[PDB]
């Protein structure tokens, strides 16, 4: 199954402490290998990303992941894109979810 | 003491196949071997009692072996089978177990 | 019917001790045998030990000999085990268990006491 994805901007309050965090899920998916990648505008992201997967649900026989990449109030407001992207084994073009923080 | 070798370490299973689950004893222990079942976030759960004893409503697709050589048998895996199988021994006082991770393909 | 009920502190210091409890009821608390089981986070099971408590008879793991001590009140129907020298390789889920048929199988089980060193 291709995963679904869904990237979600940091929320007001969070906004508010002097932090902003990037969300990604990537549900219903299978087989459990799939690599997530993070895009600053347009360059890879590794640090403050943190991935946990599920274990393959008890009801369609799928697996679940969520990578989150933590940033700086100042470091998030300083870029604009952000892209979440899914390698898996359904398709080799990466599952590409991507906003700008102006819109 | 006793040690549990229990084979495959993952298995990938079409739902609707037999599966069997190895678990080999390094000494005799007769049929005190029981087999248990653990899915995501939760505790096990006993299957068959013994070499092959039917327990409350667990599927009735299970329970094989005696001495040092014992199988678990999953006649139709289904979606819901997904978790880790493990197999212990009650002869000797170490109460060892063994550790095999059921997946479906 | 038979249940168990275990709490434990659930939140410790390294170095120091805590004492998970075990209530058991629904059945005659001194004719089976209780058992205690380690499972780290995602990881499998790992013995501990096993107490009647008929007349209080322990039997440990080599692995937890010093570190979990196994006690039982007959009064009270409460198994209770006590780790000390809390270490980091202490953090896991613990469960207290006890058979219906093969007094040494797992068959009904406690809800678990997740602590944290």
């Amino acid at each position: 199954a291709a995963p679904t994805v869904s990237i979600f901007p940091p929320s007001s309050e969070q906004l508010t402490s002097g932090g902003a965090s990037v969300v990604c899920f990537l549900n219903n998916f299978y087989p459990k290998d799939i690599n997530v990648k993070w895009k600053i505008d347009g360059s890879e992201r590794q640090n403050g990303v943190l991935n946990s997967w599920t274990d393959q649900d008890s009801k369609d026989s799928t697996y679940s992941m969520s990578s989150t990449l933590t940033l700086t109030k100042d470091e998030y407001e300083r870029h604009n894109s952000y892209t979440c992207e899914a390698t898996h084994k359904t398709s080799t073009s990466p599952i590409v979810k991507s906003f700008n923080r102006n819109e | 003491d006793i040690v549990l070798t229990q084979s495959p370490a993952t298995l990938s299973v079409t739902p609707g196949d037999d599966v069997s689950l190895s678990c080999r004893a390094s000494q005799s222990i007769s049929n005190n071997l029981h087999w248990y079942q653990q899915k995501s976030h939760e505790s096990p759960r006993l299957l068959i009692k013994y070499a092959s004893q039917s327990i409350s409503g667990i599927p009735s697709k299970f329970g094989r072996g005696s001495g040092t050589d014992f199988t678990l048998i999953i006649n139709r895996v289904e979606t819901e089978d997904f978790g880790v199988y493990f197999c212990q021994q009650s002869d000797s006082w170490p109460y060892t177990f063994g550790g095999t991770k059921l997946e479906i393909i | 019917q038979v249940q168990l009920q275990q709490s434990g502190a659930e939140l410790a210091r390294p170095g120091t001790s805590v004492k998970l409890s075990c209530k058991a009821s629904g059945y005659t608390f001194t004719t089976y045998w209780i058992q205690w089981v380690k499972q780290r986070p995602g990881q499998g099971l790992e013995w501990i030990g096993t107490i009647y408590p008929g007349d209080g008879d322990t039997r440990y793991t080599q692995k937890f000999k010093g570190k979990a001590t196994l006690t039982a009140d007959k009064s009270s129907s409460t198994a209770y085990m006590q780790l000390i020298s809390l270490a980091s390789e202490d953090s896991a889920v613990y469960y207290c268990v006890a058979g219906y048929d093969t007094s040494g199988t797992m068959g009904y089980w406690g809800q678990g006491t997740s602590v944290t060193v």
